[PDB]
């Protein structure tokens, strides 16, 4: 069970940092326990969550994944 | 600025930065030549197992390898996919203590050492809970991994002149930036950080090395080559060591 | 590591193959990997109530609890039944693997220099390994109980 | 770390008794000097980026060699880190001096220094120096701003001193 | 070394001149290992 | 409430914002509130520890039963010391002001504590309750909420 | 402070120097030197 | 060390003379020293007393004192009440000197140690410590009581 | 400790007397004590056959005594040949109290720190007591052969 | 050599250090060498690898003989083609000046792909070695060196 | 560290501006550069070859790549030769430097730890890297020789 | 060890004869055993000459003996003076021998932990045994230098 999600996370500390700034914006699969603290994350950061995808997984099935 | 509780908050000055072993930061960015992403899967193999399994034992993951390279996971998503996977676990969750593999998974995701006796209550606590994916996924998904590599940055070492560096962790965070590292087998970071708070133990005023063992026949001392186990304390000069008396 | 993994190894690092003895040994442990597994099993079955059983005969109204003793602050005492839990866990371990070398990979490594670094007592938790050892081997039975003993004893032994 | 407040609550927990009469005064005390301790807190947070420059201008004063060839103060890139630890110790000795204990500056400060300080063959003598050369100045400012009795002030410098301190006493 | 450890008055008060020595003192980690195991 | 600030800012690169002096300041103010709050919360203990064993007696009777945790005197008596505690604890929290040297002494662990001990923890927020209604029936009101603040901070860390 | 944890030597460099940056270059891919990483220094050396 | 060398040491390892805030420290000490005198004439007066009356307080018809307590065996009694006058001899010694230094270079330094091999209960040591420091706060006044009671503490936090 | 120290101790620490059952074990001691003295008078009599017989038995001919292993170098031999003389002499000192004590307090104490800071090989150790304790079982007996047989292995155990 | 240094400064936040630059100014400088080596191996490549053929099938006779590999016209045919590729290959690694764009065609993953066609990878690494001897004889003193280098590398790399 | 470098800081630390004695220093340094890199070159050449000769020289048909030696394990050969690579090419890099400092703080620092830790044989290492140094002064010449064994040797002390 | 013991062990753990690589060793040794008396003779001259003009070149001046430095007490003028005759007579010594093992042996063993604890600084130790080296190597010439310099950075590296 894995989705697919496209997001952006600009970390508004970049400045004070002097970091690589480096490109966030992806298109990345996660698994389906881990999703959910990934959307926890994305939100901690102001992040938009363009758009949230199956790749894996059948809805609605209840033994084996 | 850390975004937690016991670590402190530091400032290098810009012109120390840059007077400074400057290292390559390899991105991801799957659309480059044919080369440059084997440099950049090299480098993150380089980095998690501190010796580069390729080239040197020849024996890898060809599975994940042709999924980074189309850029199906990102980077984030591989190093968690490659640190809970049978490979890591026979040469660093299987040979150390848990409070050692908290340190050496700091060291291989993170790229630093605990900062605090807080940070490691917390994460032992974590990695008890769940084994090692679950350590894996709260190390990977942090605040300090996501800002510092965000998505595709390769995790990379950060000593003395990269950012800066704190009092407190500076000589075990200096000895956990080696090759040498993954043979002391002995906990480094939660024995200095908790002897930190209490008082002075019984060892030896010279260092812990000269306590011989006291079995009728001695000429027995820990070396210090052998297994470290260093820990020496800043004993004064009116100091009294406490015996038992048989 | 094994007992079988051990036999391999010992006939290996000579050049030896397999001789009569090694196959003795390695057929005496097939012979008893059955209550290996079956006291595993149990085991498996009801830890919690063997270290809640454990502490309840041993730590549980001292001073250790009371103010002043190591398990006072209430993540102290989540501290000592996660400890207790990894000894009885690893034990368990060592007891399907019939060596205990794992024991001194993974929990008597740097086992002691934790515990004289935190300040945790030794001897209050020698005393809790064996109310552990005489709870699992009431529970187990006599025959596998043996064996039990024989790896929390490793594990006593080497923490003094 | 520690509070004033909290390592009464420490000191009073080990025994597992309730507060009694003598914590109740030293709590007392505490609350009655927290409102001049906020005063001189916002006095010395006011001129800090100034009272750095002199402390490393009478730093200098004092010994030459810390800015000569066998010095660590040579170019400003040794020389701006010197400054941003002097920018370090007064910053400790404000959180020290909200708190009301010294027990920030030993978790925080005292606790590694020795190691990195020998480490990069960083002198302690002149340190210590240098730290001193920041409390004349900070005891400059308080008694300029308000504030009369200024040993609470005088304290966090010197419990740095104290553990800095190569001992030979 | 010898000559200042039996030289010293620590050695000729407490031992005597006739007497053998003998193990008086240990460290405390020297009896963790040695009265807190298996057998008491 | 000043460690909270510290590391707050400490974390951070930056000093100390002088909105949290402000907070400082105003704590400092009511710190002699904070210590008649406490010291009528301490000389009054085991009417407090009376009452809340009365009221949880009377709510929850499975701990009086044989069945339950808190059967014959021993185990009763341990039980009023476990509300003794939780009182003291309060009345570190009502004088540090905020509940950090409250919440590192009973509530960071409790529940598996609690869970191996084989008490369940309803019944303890339940004595935590009875107290808060004791103290705010001894105090005043603006006494009785200040306290009742920590007392429901207790209340929903054991849930 | 009661304890200690255990120091060494840090040896920052105090200025960047070009036949010391392009050593470092290989040695943080642990490759010899390529076929112009040598050819630079072969210049250099020409060109003191 | 003392407070005067401990000032001495702090204004040496600068290169600093005596400013004066140094001598406000040892002119601070030296209206100090009257009741420090005062203080430890009288602790010295009835020491047997002090730990007489501490163990009727804490120790006595407990636990310990019965069979399977740390303080059942005679020789153990005497154990206890050697090590109750040496807290009370080396707080008279840290209180006249008004610095700590000499309870971490002589009591405290490998305590925990030798407590924790002995199987010696912490907690009731420390209450010991608690029970001490009350009845020479009664004994000697509240003045130099606080002073005695924070050295006392200081070796009850150290040894937990 | 003895047999009969153990049972008074067991017997002290409750504060309780002498019950029957302690009698019980007492009476059992004085019982086998008879075959215990004459089992440690015949180990004495031919310890230094019994080592000889042991090397014999299990190490010589190997590749411990070629060059390159532990027993090469003549003072390594003279060294093994004193360890396995302490095995069987504190082993006839277990059986004659009849309490594994004086093994865990004289010979089991640091044994393994020992062994593993020289290098000496663990598991040719353990081969060479039990080729001592099947010797001394055959010299002795087969009643007297179980209970050296019960300390050699004790200290076979701990030493793993 | 260029992507080399761009892509070497690239990891890093730095611009391209000027010793990188002098580097790039005198591969500039020696490319006539460069492309006159190449157009010199360029336009008499059917003698290269009629000698290399030659070389090899008198070196190593097991891919004439019918077990081999290269057994029939046919064979023999893919052989010298691969002989060409690797020729071609090597002209283009003379031009570039680092073995980049010849690595990335023919040697990253080489060694599967011969073990999956059952060739072995040892006579492959002969007949380079036979290019190598025949370019040698065909260019001059530095001329032969400079590709010699290259050669080198192919044939370091087949093994 | 170079050697352009370490006479840039030997005059830093002075205060010192360049004299002559530190021009004359680079300018030998620049006389040197040009066999540095020649030698450098065809070194980077055959590395694969020179440690393949030199563990062929030293190391082959021993007992260590016997069982029971320390290179029997397949994976052990390859860390073998992993480190004869490293120790190849890190004197490659001190000796195209002219410096041995990076030697003393890549290679040098923990390595004896490391190598009595895993019980890697030290006098092995040594003859091993002997072998490589006469092996690459007969590939490189005399001349360049020298450097490279100056800088292999200097490996090979600071490991005994 | 000597060169010529290390040459012995290294033929006598593979049962090997001396052979002719291991007679070159040592013919080696005797070529160079002149220059190594010669040396050791004129070291053995001026030792104390030796370090006060290390002292003077490297430690004097500084911070290091002003107050607040490690040296700045009159005793621990004493002890750098002593530590810098240490590391002069055991590189003597070395040097003799041919082999740096009674440095591993005898100095280097428990040093780091010894200066880590007293905070002896590290890297003024360095500098004072690299100017012991440079005063050594120009009193003695550049052909015992080099073998004096070898074993002092011996001690310099196993220090840092
Ligand atoms: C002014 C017209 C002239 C001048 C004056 C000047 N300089 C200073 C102070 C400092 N100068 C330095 C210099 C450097 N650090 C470096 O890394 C380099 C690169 C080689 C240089 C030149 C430093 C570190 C200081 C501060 C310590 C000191 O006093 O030396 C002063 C004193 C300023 C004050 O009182 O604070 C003055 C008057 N320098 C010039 O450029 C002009 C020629
Ligand atoms: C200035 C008064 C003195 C001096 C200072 C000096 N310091 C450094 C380098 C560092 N200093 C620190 C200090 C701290 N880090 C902490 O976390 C804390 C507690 C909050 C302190 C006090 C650290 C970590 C460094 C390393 C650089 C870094 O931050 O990463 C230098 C530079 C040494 C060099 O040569 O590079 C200097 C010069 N030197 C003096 O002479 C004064 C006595
Ligand atoms: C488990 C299911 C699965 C598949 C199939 C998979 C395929 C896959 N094939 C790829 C490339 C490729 N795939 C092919 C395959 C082919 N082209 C042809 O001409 C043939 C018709 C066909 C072979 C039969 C080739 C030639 C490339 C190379 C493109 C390149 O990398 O430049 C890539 C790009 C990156 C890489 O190989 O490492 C992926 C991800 N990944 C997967 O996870
Ligand atoms: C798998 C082998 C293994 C063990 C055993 C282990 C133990 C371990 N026990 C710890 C703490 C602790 N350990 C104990 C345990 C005890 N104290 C007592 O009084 C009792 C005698 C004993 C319980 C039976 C306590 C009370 C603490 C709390 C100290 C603290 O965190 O403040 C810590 C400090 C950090 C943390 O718990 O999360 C470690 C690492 N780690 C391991 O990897
Ligand atoms: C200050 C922090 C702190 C806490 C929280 C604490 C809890 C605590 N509760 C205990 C027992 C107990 N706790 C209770 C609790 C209750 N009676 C009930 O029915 C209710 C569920 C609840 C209270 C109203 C009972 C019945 C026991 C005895 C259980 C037993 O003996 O197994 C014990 C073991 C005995 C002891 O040593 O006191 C501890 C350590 N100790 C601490 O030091
Ligand atoms: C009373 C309990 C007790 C024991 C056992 C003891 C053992 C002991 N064995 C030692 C050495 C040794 N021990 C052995 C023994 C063995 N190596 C092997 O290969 C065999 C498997 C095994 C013999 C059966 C050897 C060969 C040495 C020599 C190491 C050396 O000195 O170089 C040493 C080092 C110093 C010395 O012998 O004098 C001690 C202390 N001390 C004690 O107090
Ligand atoms: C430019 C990069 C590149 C390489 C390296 C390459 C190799 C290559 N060699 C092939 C066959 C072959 N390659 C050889 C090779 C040899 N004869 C021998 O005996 C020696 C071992 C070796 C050469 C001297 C042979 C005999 C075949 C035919 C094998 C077959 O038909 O199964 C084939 C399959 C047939 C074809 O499509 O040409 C490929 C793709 N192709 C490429 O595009
Ligand atoms: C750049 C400097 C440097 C060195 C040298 C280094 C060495 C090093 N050698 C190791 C193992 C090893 N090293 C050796 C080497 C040898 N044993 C012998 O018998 C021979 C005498 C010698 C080869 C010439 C062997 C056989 C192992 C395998 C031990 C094992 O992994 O089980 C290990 C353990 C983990 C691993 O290889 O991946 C390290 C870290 N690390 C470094 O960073």
């Amino acid at each position: 069970r894995l989705f697919k999600i496209t997001a952006l996370v600009p970390s508004l500390s970049r400045t004070r940092t002097q970091r690589e700034l480096q490109n966030t914006y992806f298109t990345k699969l996660v698994p389906y326990e881990n999703w959910f603290r990934e959307q926890q994350r994305i939100q901690k950061a102001g992040g938009k969550i363009i758009k949230v995808e199956l790749a894996t997984g059948k809805q609605g099935t209840n033994a084996g994944l | 600025q850390r975004p937690s509780g016991d670590q402190q908050g530091l400032q290098l000055p810009q012109i120390y930065f840059s007077a400074a072993e400057r290292r390559p930061k390899f991105v991801m960015k799957t659309g480059l030549s044919a080369t440059e992403k084997n440099e950049v899967i090299k480098a993150a193999y380089r980095q998690i197992f501190e010796r580069d399994i390729t080239r040197a034992y020849s024996l890898s993951i060809s599975d994940l390898e042709s999924k980074v390279k189309n850029g199906d996971i990102s980077m984030k998503e591989f190093v968690r996919r490659l640190a809970k996977s049978p490979l890591y676990q026979k040469q660093f969750y299987q040979p150390f203590i848990n409070s050692r593999v908290i340190e050496l998974a700091f060291r291989h995701i993170l790229g630093r050492g605990p900062s605090s006796r807080e940070e490691v209550q917390k994460y032992f606590s974590i990695i008890s809970n769940g084994g090692l994916p679950a350590l894996v996924d709260a190390l990977v998904d942090s605040a300090e991994y996501s800002d510092y590599f965000g998505e595709e940055t390769v995790p990379y070492l950060r000593g003395l002149g990269q950012e800066a560096q704190e009092c407190r962790n500076w000589g075990p965070q200096q000895d956990l930036f080696n090759y040498s590292a993954p043979f002391r087998k002995v906990p480094q970071f939660i024995t200095t950080f908790a002897a930190y708070d209490r008082p002075l133990p019984d060892q030896h005023p010279y260092g812990s090395g000269n306590d011989p063992l006291e079995i009728q026949f001695g000429a027995i001392f820990p070396k210090e080559t052998r297994n470290p186990s260093t820990s020496p304390a800043p004993f004064g000069k009116d100091t009294r060591r406490i015996l038992i008396h048989q | 590591q094994d007992a079988i993994t051990a036999v391999i190894n010992s006939a290996d690092v000579q050049g030896k193959y397999l001789d009569t003895a090694a196959l003795e040994k390695l057929k005496a442990y097939f012979s008893t990997g059955e209550l290996r597994v079956r006291a595993a099993t149990t085991i498996s079955a009801n830890a919690a109530a063997i270290v809640k059983e454990a502490v309840a005969k041993s730590l549980l109204y001292s001073d250790i609890t009371r103010p002043g003793g190591n398990m006072y602050t209430t993540r102290r005492y989540a501290a000592c039944i996660r400890d207790l839990d990894y000894y009885l866990r690893y034990a368990t371990y060592a007891m399907l693997a019939g060596d205990p070398s794992i024991l001194d990979e993974r929990v008597l490594n740097g086992l002691k220099e934790t515990y004289n670094s935190l300040g945790v007592p030794v001897g209050a938790t020698v005393q809790a390994i064996q109310a552990i050892k005489e709870v699992t081997a009431s529970l187990v039975g006599a025959d596998a109980g043996k064996e039990m003993g024989i790896y929390l004893d490793y594990i006593s032994s080497g923490l003094s | 770390m520690r509070d004033a407040v909290t390592s009464l609550i420490k000191n009073y927990d080990v025994a597992g008794r309730y507060f009694d009469r003598n914590a109740i005064d030293t709590l007392k005390d505490y609350f009655d000097s927290g409102t001049a301790r906020v005063q001189a807190a916002a006095a010395i947070n006011s001129n800090a980026a100034a009272l750095v420059k002199q402390a490393g201008s009478k730093l200098f004063e004092e010994l030459p060699e810390l800015i000569r060839p066998g010095g660590n103060a040579y170019t400003t890139r040794r020389l701006a880190a010197c400054l941003r630890d002097m920018d370090y110790y007064l910053r400790y000795a404000t959180y020290a001096l909200v708190a009301g204990n010294t027990n920030v500056l030993d978790e925080r400060v005292l606790q590694g220094l020795r190691e990195t300080y020998n480490s990069l063959g960083v002198p302690i003598g002149p340190t210590v120096r240098g730290v001193q050369i920041l409390k004349d100045l900070v005891k400059e400012q308080v008694a300029g701003a308000g504030i009369a009795n200024t040993t609470f002030v005088e304290e966090p410098f010197d419990h740095i001193t104290r553990e800095l301190s190569e001992r030979d006493v | 070394v010898v000559d200042a450890i039996l030289d010293s008055l620590e050695y000729t008060e407490t031992f005597g001149e006739d007497t053998v020595p003998y193990e008086r003192y240990l460290t405390p980690a020297g009896v963790a290992l040695r009265q807190l195991r298996v057998g008491t | 409430i000043v460690t909270k600030s510290i590391v707050n800012a400490d974390a951070e690169a930056r000093y100390l914002s002088p909105g949290e002096l402000d907070r400082i300041k105003s704590f400092v103010a009511g710190g002699q509130q904070r210590l008649r709050i406490a010291q009528a919360l301490t000389d009054n203990r085991e009417r407090l520890v009376k009452q809340a064993g009365d009221q949880l007696f009377q709510k929850r009777p499975d701990v009086v039963s044989p069945g339950g945790n808190a059967y014959g005197q021993e185990m009763t008596a341990t039980c009023l010391r476990d509300l003794d505690y939780y009182l003291r604890l309060v009345t570190y929290g009502i004088v540090a002001g905020d509940v950090t040297p409250i919440e590192e002494i009973g509530v960071i662990g409790v529940r598996e504590m609690y869970k191996s001990l084989g008490t369940p923890i309803e019944a303890v927020g339940e004595g935590v309750r009875a107290l808060k209604n004791a103290a705010s029936t001894l105090l005043s009101a603006e006494d009785a909420a200040e306290a009742g603040s920590y007392f429901d901070y207790v209340v929903g860390a054991l849930q | 402070v009661k304890a200690s944890g255990g120091s060494s030597v840090a040896r920052p460099q105090l200025y960047q120097t070009l036949a010391v940056a392009t050593i470092t270059q290989a040695e943080q891919q642990d490759r010899f030197l390529g076929r112009g990483e040598l050819d630079e220094l072969a210049s250099y050396f020409a060109s003191g």
